[PDB]
RNA sequence: GGUUGCGGCCAUAUCUACCAGAAAGCACCGUUUCCCGUCCGAUCAACUGUAGUUAAGCUGGUAAGAGCCUGACCGAGUAGUGUAGUGGGUGACCAUACGCGAAACUCAGGUGCUGCAAUCU
RNA sequence: GAGAACAGAAAUCUCCAGUAGAACAAAAGGGUAAAAGCCCCCUUGAUUUUGAUUUUCAGUGUGAAUACAAACCAUGAAAGU
RNA sequence: CCCUGAAAAUGGAUGGCGCUCAAGCGUGUUACCUAUACUCUACCGUCAGGGUUGAUAUGAUGCCCUGACGAGUAGGCAGGC
RNA sequence: AAUAUGUAAGAAGUCCUUGUUACUUAAUUGAACGUGGACAUUUGAAUGAAGAGCUUUUAGUGGGCCAUUUUUGGUAAGCAGAACUGGCGAUGCGGGAUGAACCGAACGUAGAGUUAAGGUGCCGGAAUACACGCUCAUCAGACACCACAAAAGGUGUUAGUU
RNA sequence: AAUACUGCCAGCUGGGACUGAGGACUGCGACGUAAGUCAAGGAUGCUGGCAUAAUGGUUAUAUGCCGCCCGUCUUGAAACA
RNA sequence: AAUUGUUGAAAGGGAAGGGCAUUUGAUCAGACA
């Protein structure tokens, strides 16, 4: 949708005479922006309790910044997505190195591999993975083996003047 | 050779332009269709308070 | 691009000299706009325009509804105001004195404001004797008195004289004017 | 906070193909070119005028 | 701060008059909801930035 | 051929309510009109002498003639680009004393004494009815209510 | 509070099965000379208030009663719907954005209120 | 539904239940239960005068209709109709 | 996503060339290009609101200030050649 | 239900006092119309208002067609017929190569600027821009309206479910 | 502590483009102890070139992009009307 | 006038003519002082 924030949001039913103090209930969710984030949250809140926007209020709005942004992170992901036959369940796992940074590409992957555009899309949770083995899908695991490393063959250099006088070489 | 039958098309443009006009209003209507026996003795009533109030400028 | 909300370029329909030719009427009009211009006096904003409106709107005024205006309630003395002719009305056997200023004065109504010792000023002797038209009583004549007003909205159960040539009986009469006729109106 | 009481609106929209309700609101609240704007106090009985020109 | 003269004061300000804005709209699209990624709409405080660069 | 008769269409409208049959209670007769009375016109199918068409239902007047068992109402139907006058010989089983008036009247009395108390008083007023106006702000307490997170549910079925 | 006459709203008053009902009133009830009506003094009319009875009518109470009425973040913000896009899909259709928003369902509570006049342990 | 000689699926007689499941010339749809239905009683208002009004509409005509006015009558104890 | 299912008549059309970690499909972020539209200015016209008869020079249907507006068949009117 | 739709939101108002009559009441009862008196702009929501009202006369037209949504007949139609709006017709300008109706935007003569819809390898003004995936087709694919493809298959490859 | 991010300043400041309508004074101000001054109701100052086909107009040609036959009837015409 | 001959100038790879713009060639007004 964007480059993505993230939000804890807060919103309650309006206050009655008979019924003041309602209950509060927070979402986090993932958006671009407090504005689209608040339509958001109201479009789960629905989907839950009798509300609507009209007849409830949000009561506050804040951004979580990443506890460790520079820590890379093993992410486990969990989805609800339409598809155009009907509507599944999914678990991926990203590492990335902040739950903003991977909900991001996880929208992209869903795009790529399964052509779901952001409306189709429900995070139903993302969390940090504490020990590994409990990641569970290979190309993650991957990047977890000891003392690791790996090459990038066929190196390919941008030209920055349209011709060229050597004639390259993807050495690296 | 038919050709077409019937539309509304267009027709409230055409009555939007000049107005819809609002129906207009005056104090004192007319009496027109009341009960004649009550037009009757009222005739005979605005009489009497019409000469009632010349006696008051006599 | 505007969506408007009104007509464009729209003249306000209001006369703005008269239309007459007249030298001196246009005279006169020059005499009252500066008036107008120049005053704060209503009634020279009204007699302004009067000056332009065309023989329709120039109804005579009578001699006689004159002597009726000034019976009002301290109107006596009041110098009545005519934009247009003033006609004679034999039918009023005692007119009053006063001063009635007039575009124009009939040979009959001039005869019986003067005899009964009264006077007939043109309009820009009316403005020197009364620059804010002090004392004045203009009056109108009566506008739909006029003759054609009768075929005016002619239409069924309006009551309102045919457009017709010659008249009586055998002249638009029968069906459609009594019940007996098919309908009536 | 209090919500907010004033509201700046313009018009995004051009002039043509426009329902008759919202070109009506369009014209009350007196953004009848592209890309002009006024403010408008929020009240019920104007927050409903809002709502019915949002796409414009 | 919408005073009690604000239907007369604001009403004696014509209409204001703004250009595009200058760095463009931001969206593709226009004619979608701010909150759908195009233009109309109540995009809040957003307006500011907007209305800056038409002015 | 098409049909367009007096009452063409009206199957519902002038159907008589569920478990709602039978004789119009008596006050519908002990009911007084004036003219000048605002009424509302809902034809009653039970009663077809004295009857408004079709048209006139859910329509508003004003009574112009009181009569022995009727009321005359003019009302105002918009034909082509303006509006007539249309007077209506309806039975007062048709008829009914609307009460968009009533709040109007509620708020005149009111406001006399609003005023005369107020005036009174040291003048200050203010007794135009104004829109709904935003909320102001206010503080929520946290205490005893603790914000209880949500997030979306999975798919399922159940069927 | 009961009852009676005349009512208003017209089931929270109706329906089904039991039980209770003091006083007064209603009631059922006795008679056929008279007015009056019947195949039939059953209904209708008259006469008695005497000769009898709470059996019924009537009023009230019971029931995991039927019906009915009321409420509810019960279902359901569902179904439907107004508005928007050069949104998805071969289509059928479907998501989304700004709004409005049911019915069934489910659970809870309730079972006539009251105006005028007369009367009553 | 339960009952009565011939009498049977259907003749006539009686009781219980019965919201209309019938009938109301006719197509259909509304409407109607001490009635709008069925039985009886008395009638001619299906009459006289001329306007207004609603539908269709041009707010013309026609057809059909509504509420009064002024008569003369019908019916009913009567309010009424 | 791709392949199979997938048959028409002159030669041939993602508009063309051509493109394959695209110059293809999904999706995100920027910058960039340009309508008779938008903002500012000049001029022309139209409409509107003001001002100005004070002589002793030259237009009073004039002169001066100010704002807004400008698509057009059939058709109307206007002012001109 | 939604959307549509009737009426009301005051000076033609509200309240006191008590006149006129042949209608009307058992009745100076009521009904209708009045004389006299009391209360002003927070006088009774919002927003707008290049003003509001009115009159006369007369042209052209009375083949219409298209789009979204609702919708009838037909297997269907670039078919036939309705509903509300918007359009074309009567209309150029930018986009959709092309095109009456789609998108954008409605035109006095010009300058400078900024944009829309739509684009930016080259034809062609404008990043052979950045980022993550996917796809290799011995008839790949490539942007609404729009110039079509289905059931059913694949141990091609990609992510998923139990 | 810092930084990012978002917002504000009636903070300072460089490069580039187009325009220069108006023609005495008159207004609202600003700077000054002051006298005066000013960027405050629309460009002036200084310097140079040519005084000519140099600039400009016309025209013919070339080049970039664009441009279908007019009239008509028609829902629709460049039409294979 | 259509249309034609001669002379002069100029352009022409399946028409011609037109719009905005400028180069080049030809031609000309005005203004300097
Ligand atoms: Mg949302
Ligand atoms: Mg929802
Ligand atoms: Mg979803
Ligand atoms: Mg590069
Ligand atoms: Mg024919
Ligand atoms: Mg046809
Ligand atoms: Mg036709
Ligand atoms: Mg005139
Ligand atoms: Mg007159
Ligand atoms: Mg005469
Ligand atoms: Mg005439
Ligand atoms: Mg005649
Ligand atoms: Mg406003
Ligand atoms: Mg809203
Ligand atoms: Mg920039
Ligand atoms: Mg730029
Ligand atoms: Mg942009
Ligand atoms: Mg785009
Ligand atoms: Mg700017
Ligand atoms: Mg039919
Ligand atoms: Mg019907
Ligand atoms: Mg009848
Ligand atoms: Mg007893
Ligand atoms: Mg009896
Ligand atoms: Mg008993
Ligand atoms: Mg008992
Ligand atoms: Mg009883
Ligand atoms: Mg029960
Ligand atoms: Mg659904
Ligand atoms: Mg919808
Ligand atoms: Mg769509
Ligand atoms: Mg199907
Ligand atoms: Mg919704
Ligand atoms: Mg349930
Ligand atoms: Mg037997
Ligand atoms: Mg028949
Ligand atoms: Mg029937
Ligand atoms: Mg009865
Ligand atoms: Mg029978
Ligand atoms: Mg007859
Ligand atoms: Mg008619
Ligand atoms: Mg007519
Ligand atoms: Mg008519
Ligand atoms: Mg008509
Ligand atoms: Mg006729
Ligand atoms: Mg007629
Ligand atoms: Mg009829
Ligand atoms: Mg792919
Ligand atoms: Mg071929
Ligand atoms: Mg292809
Ligand atoms: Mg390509
Ligand atoms: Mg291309
Ligand atoms: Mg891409
Ligand atoms: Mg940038
Ligand atoms: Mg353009
Ligand atoms: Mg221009
Ligand atoms: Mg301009
Ligand atoms: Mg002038
Ligand atoms: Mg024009
Ligand atoms: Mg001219
Ligand atoms: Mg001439
Ligand atoms: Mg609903
Ligand atoms: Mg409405
Ligand atoms: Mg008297
Ligand atoms: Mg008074
Ligand atoms: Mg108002
Ligand atoms: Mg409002
Ligand atoms: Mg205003
Ligand atoms: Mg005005
Ligand atoms: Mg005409
Ligand atoms: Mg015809
Ligand atoms: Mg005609
Ligand atoms: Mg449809
Ligand atoms: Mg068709
Ligand atoms: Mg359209
Ligand atoms: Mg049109
Ligand atoms: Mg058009
Ligand atoms: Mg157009
Ligand atoms: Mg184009
Ligand atoms: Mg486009
Ligand atoms: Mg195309
Ligand atoms: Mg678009
Ligand atoms: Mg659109
Ligand atoms: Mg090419
Ligand atoms: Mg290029
Ligand atoms: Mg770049
Ligand atoms: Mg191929
Ligand atoms: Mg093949
Ligand atoms: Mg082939
Ligand atoms: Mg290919
Ligand atoms: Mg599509
Ligand atoms: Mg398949
Ligand atoms: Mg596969
Ligand atoms: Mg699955
Ligand atoms: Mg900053
Ligand atoms: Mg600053
Ligand atoms: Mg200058
Ligand atoms: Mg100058
Ligand atoms: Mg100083
Ligand atoms: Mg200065
Ligand atoms: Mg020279
Ligand atoms: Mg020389
Ligand atoms: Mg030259
Ligand atoms: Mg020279
Ligand atoms: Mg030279
Ligand atoms: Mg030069
Ligand atoms: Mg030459
Ligand atoms: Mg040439
Ligand atoms: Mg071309
Ligand atoms: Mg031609
Ligand atoms: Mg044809
Ligand atoms: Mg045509
Ligand atoms: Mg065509
Ligand atoms: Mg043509
Ligand atoms: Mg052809
Ligand atoms: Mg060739
Ligand atoms: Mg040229
Ligand atoms: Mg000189």
């Amino acid at each position: 949708m964007a480059h993505f924030k993230e939000y804890q949001v807060i919103g309650r039913r309006l206050p009655t005479e008979s019924v003041p103090e309602p209950k509060l209930f927070r979402m986090r969710i993932f958006a671009s922006n407090e504005v689209i984030a608040k339509s958001r949250y109201w479009y789960f809140l629905q989907k839950l309790h009798k509300v609507k926007k009209a007849s409830g209020e949000i009561v506050s709005i804040n951004q979580i910044n990443e506890a460790h942004p520079t820590k890379v992170k093993n992410f486990g992901v969990w989805v609800r997505y339409d598809s155009r036959s009907g509507t599944h369940n999914m678990y991926k796992e990203i590492r990335d190195v902040s739950r903003v940074a991977a909900v991001e590409t996880l929208y992209q992957d869903m795009a790529a591999r399964h052509r779901a555009r952001f409306r189709s899309i429900h995070i139903l949770k993302v969390a940090e993975i504490e020990k590994t083995a409990d990641v569970k899908r290979q190309y993650v695991k991957q990047f977890l083996t000891k003392d690791l490393k790996f090459p990038l063959p066929h190196r390919v250099q941008k030209s920055t003047k349209t011709f060229s006088y050597k004639r390259p070489s993807t050495f690296y | 050779a038919k050709s077409k039958n019937h539309t509304a098309h267009n027709q409230t443009r055409k009555a939007h332009r000049n107005g819809i006009k609002k129906p207009k209003t005056y104090k004192y209507p007319s009496l027109k269709g009341v009960d004649p026996k009550f037009r009757r003795n009222h005739k005979h009533a605005l009489h009497g308070t019409a000469k009632a109030l010349a006696a008051a400028k006599k | 691009g505007i969506d408007h909300t009104s007509k464009q370029h729209k003249r306000s329909g209001h006369r703005t000299a008269p239309k007459s030719d007249n030298v001196y009427l246009k005279l006169l009009v020059k005499l009252y706009t500066f008036l107008a211009r120049r005053t704060d006096a209503p009634f020279n904003k009204v007699v302004l325009k009067a000056l332009f409106l065309s023989k329709i709107n120039r109804p005579p005024v009578s001699v006689s509804r004159i002597a009726r205006a000034l019976k009002q309630e301290g109107a006596a003395n009041k110098t009545v105001v005519v934009v247009g002719t003033v006609t004679d009305d034999a039918r009023i056997f005692e007119f009053p004195k006063t001063t009635v200023a007039a575009l124009r004065f009939t040979a009959g109504a001039r005869a019986k404001i003067v005899k009964a010792g009264g006077e007939c000023i043109t309009l820009d002797q009316l403005a020197v004797r009364a620059p804010k038209g002090q004392n004045t009583l203009i009056l109108r004549g009566p506008r739909n008195s006029r003759e054609a007003v009768r075929h005016f909205g002619m239409g069924p159960h309006k009551g309102k004289a045919p457009r017709i040539l010659s008249t009586g009986r055998k002249f638009e009469r029968a069906r459609g004017r009594r019940r007996s006729k098919g309908f009536k109106v | 906070e209090a919500q907010h009481k004033l509201v700046f609106v313009v018009r995004i929209k051009g002039i043509n193909k426009i329902p008759p309700k919202p070109r009506k609101v369009l014209q009350l609240l007196r953004l009848t070119r592209i890309n002009s704007g006024t403010f408008v106090k929020v009240t019920k009985a104007t927050l409903e005028l809002l709502k019915l020109i949002e796409p414009y | 701060t919408v005073g009690p003269h604000f239907k007369q004061a604001n009403n004696f300000l014509w209409p204001f008059k703004l250009s595009n804005p200058s760095g463009g709209w931001g969206v593709p699209r226009k004619f979608k909801h701010f909150i759908q990624g195009g233009s109309f709409g109540n995009r809040e405080e957003f307006i500011n930035k907007l209305v800056k660069s038409m002015n | 051929g098409k049909s367009h008769g007096y009452r063409s269409r009206t199957r519902y409208m002038f159907q008589r309510d569920f478990r709602k049959h039978g004789a119009v209670h008596l006050s519908t007769y002990l009911k007084v009109y004036k003219v000048g009375d605002i009424v509302d016109i809902k034809a009653n199918g039970s009663i077809q002498k004295g009857m408004p068409h079709k048209f006139y239902q859910g329509k508003t007047g004003v009574v112009y003639n009181v009569t022995k068992s009727s009321v005359g109402v003019i009302i105002n139907k918009m034909v082509g680009n303006r509006y007539l006058e249309k007077r209506l010989n309806l039975r007062v089983e048709h008829i009914k004393h609307s009460k968009c008036r009533q709040e109007f009247l509620e708020r005149v009395k009111a406001n006399a004494a609003k005023r005369a108390e107020a005036k009174a008083q040291g003048v200050a007023v203010q007794l135009k009815r104004q829109p709904a106006q935003p909320r102001e702000s206010r503080i929520v307490s946290t205490e005893g209510n603790v914000p209880q997170t949500l997030a979306p549910v999975p798919y399922e079925t159940f069927i």
